[PDB]
């Protein structure tokens, strides 16, 4: 019978590596000298030696930091051979989970993000939307919970804040009165996207509106 | 600046085929008998080559502007090509059969060098590295360490296989993180100048004298696994501990752990236990191994109720309720203990894994509802009935009953004797002190499956 506790490992963990995940014992070495050995993607197959055993120990080692966003989970299996070279136990699957860190920017779907507003919208229309997503873990973390705000706009006239965003969807909202084409044709708006409900890594796109008869 | 004469073919410039393979595609080409320029070369600042069976990396000291570089996984000897690679900041090229590091001892731009489970012997040429910030030197046959003495930006740094002189770490004072595993240490009083550390990991050592580790409170993770403890009241001091192992020790007295309220992960498994009231109020405790020890009673356990891991296996226990409340329990292993009853045992909805070998259980019915389990183990049972009276006919009921309630016939009987359900008879011409049955059944529980079988023992009274 495999001895085995449940494997989870964080992203981006810090060295020296090799790092000691979890011992690996047969309770049939009781009986003899037992070989262990590991196979399975990040084992044996592609990308092989991310995971290793000590022969005699049975301790798993990780050689290098894994990335939740390249692979979330690994699938190996154990196996444990006699020192006459007959398997002592049916091979043990072993999930290994990386858990996340917040080390992804959100990233707005387009760098500019264009749209248009008639003269004398009332105050509260709905204008465009901006989107951006993030490539961490939106089940487990706030990693990728995003708030939206607007950083600058250009021009400032009539009023330097013509416009508003929802925090939480990213809809841009007319606010003020006295859009004017003839005078300012267009505004263009810097808006910034943070994970962390707000709080945490940021990126910034453009918004481009246009004022309409 | 390194410079080829000409425009030359990408494999007359990597002489090695898998090195060339990967460079042609690095630098843009067809194949590898295509031509490149020395300008085409500048323009390489990074390369990830691991894991390509690559023998020689003769062709890289042409790509004048490397600043980091990955050749894990491969099987290099000879590193001469990186000698004046003067932009490299960090290096990975564990996993390779390197012996010389000699074209290393220029390379003062790097910050990052790790050359785990190499042929190295003599780390000398590091000695002016004094950016480095994480070395991983593991698995390797290093006995002398004093070229680490004036790398005074380490903090992250490991090394072996045959140091006993930790000394030369007295003025790394930037180390959080330091692996000294597999050496020949016993003396570890120079740990208590790095008092920066977080992170401890010396397992496998002789080391028998903790008290070093004092003044070091920013520890929160410590393995002393298969060292010579026995006297831990130092760790009293260490407050911030989450991870803590001690396996493979002589360790009895745990009164210096019942203040480390913050551990989640603690083993003990072998050593000289025989009391674990200290860990009542370790209630954070996911992980609890405590194998090979001489436990008999386990009530401080039921405190520990966010236990998911539990090793109990080779003790003296033969009570196992106090695991009952422990709901979270995912694997449980108590085998090679004198536990009878496992009534308590039906409470464990979530178990997966249940290890009960060599035990003295008798009837499996409590474990029939458990049906997440996925592995399993219940053979080698043993027990003694009360004793009954000799008689010449003397009968006694079968008591071994499967997880489905039906008895489980014999596999053998001592004397000649026979079985008709449910009663095992013994015809005996003069009087035995005992006679005895075996069973050996298979059985499967949820996904998990084992051989439940055992000997009985039946003591006759005179
Ligand atoms: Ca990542
Ligand atoms: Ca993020
Ligand atoms: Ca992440
Ligand atoms: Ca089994």
């Amino acid at each position: 019978d495999w001895v085995i506790p449940p494997i989870s490992s964080p992203e981006n963990e810090k060295g020296p590596f090799p790092k000691n995940l979890v011992q690996i014992k047969s309770n049939k070495d009781k009986e003899g000298k037992v070989f262990y050995s590991i196979t399975g993607q990040g084992a044996d197959t592609p990308p092989v030696g991310v995971f290793i055993i000590e022969r005699e120990t049975g301790w798993l080692k990780v050689t290098e930091p894994l990335d939740r966003e390249r692979i979330a989970t690994y699938t190996l299996f154990s196996h444990a051979v006699s020192s006459n070279g007959n398997a002592v136990e049916d091979p043990m699957e072993i999930l290994i989970t990386v858990t996340d860190q917040n080390d992804n920017k959100p990233e707005f779907t387009q760098e500019v993000f264009k749209g248009s507003v008639m003269e004398g919208a009332l105050p509260g229309t709905s204008v465009m939307e901006v989107t951006a997503t993030d490539a961490d873990d939106d089940v487990n973390t706030y990693n990728a919970a995003i708030a939206y705000t607007i950083l600058s706009q250009d021009p400032e006239l009539p009023d330097k804040n013509m416009f508003t965003i929802n925090r939480n969807t990213g809809v841009i909202s007319v606010v003020t009165t006295g859009l004017d084409r003839e005078s300012f044709p267009t505004y263009t708006l810097v808006v910034q996207a943070a994970d962390l409900q707000g709080e945490g890594l940021s990126t910034t796109a453009t918004a481009v509106i246009t004022v309409t008869d | 600046s390194a410079t080829i004469t000409q425009d030359t073919p990408i494999n007359q410039i990597f002489t090695d085929t898998a090195l060339a393979e990967k460079m042609k595609t690095v630098l843009g080409k067809t194949n590898v008998t295509d031509t490149v320029s020395q300008t085409d070369l500048d323009q390489v600042t990074t390369l990830q080559a691991d894991r390509l069976g690559i023998k020689s990396i003769d062709g890289v000291e042409y790509l004048n502007n490397l600043t980091q570089i990955n050749f894990s996984n491969n099987q290099l000897t000879d590193i001469t090509p990186l000698k004046n690679l003067t932009k490299l900041v960090d290096i990975l090229m564990n996993n390779n059969q390197i012996a010389d590091i000699t074209p290393l001892a220029n390379l003062t731009n790097l910050t990052g060098l790790t050359l785990f489970n190499n042929q190295i012997t003599d780390i000398d040429p590091l000695k002016n590295l004094t950016n480095l910030n994480r070395l991983e030197l593991s698995s390797n046959t290093i006995s002398d360490i004093s070229a680490l003495s004036g790398l005074t930006s380490l903090q992250q740094l490991s090394f072996g296989n045959q140091v006993t002189d930790l000394k030369p770490l007295a003025n790394l004072t930037t180390l959080e993180r330091l692996d000294i595993s597999s050496n020949k240490v016993s003396d570890i009083s120079v740990l208590a100048k790095l008092t920066n550390l977080e992170s401890l990991i010396a397992t496998n050592n002789q080391i028998s004298d903790i008290t070093p580790l004092g003044i070091l409170t920013n520890l929160d993770e410590l393995s002393l696994n298969g060292n010579q403890l026995k006297d831990i009241g130092t760790l009293a001091s260490l407050t911030n501990l989450t991870d803590l192992d001690l396996a493979n020790n002589q360790i009895s007295n745990l009164a210096p752990l019942s203040g480390l309220t913050k551990l989640t992960e603690l083993k003990l498994g072998a050593n000289q236990i025989s009391n674990i009231s200290p860990l009542a109020g370790l209630t954070a405790l996911t992980n609890l191994e405590l194998n090979e020890n001489q436990l008999e009673d386990i009530s401080p356990i039921s405190n520990l109720k966010n236990l998911t891991y539990l090793t109990l296996y080779f003790n003296n226990i033969s009570d196992i309720s106090p695991v009952s409340s422990l709901t979270k329990l995912q694997r449980l292993f108590f085998y090679n203990n004198k536990v009878s009853d496992v009534s308590s045992l039906a409470n464990l909805t979530n178990i997966n894994w249940l290890s009960a070998g060599h035990n003295q259980i008798s009837d499996l019915t409590p474990l029939a509802n458990l049906t997440r389990i996925t592995q399993l183990g219940l053979n080698d049972q043993a027990w003694t009935n009360a004793p009954v009276n000799y008689k010449a006919n003397v009968s006694i009921p079968n008591t071994v009953k499967n997880v489905t309630g039906a008895l489980i016939a014999p596999a053998t009987i001592s004397d000649g004797g026979s079985y008709t359900e449910p009663d095992i008879t013994w015809n005996l011409p003069s009087y035995t002190n005992e006679v005895s049955y075996t069973f050996s059944q298979p059985v499967t529980i949820g996904k998990g499956t084992t051989t439940f079988s055992g000997t009985v023992t039946q003591p006759l009274k005179a």
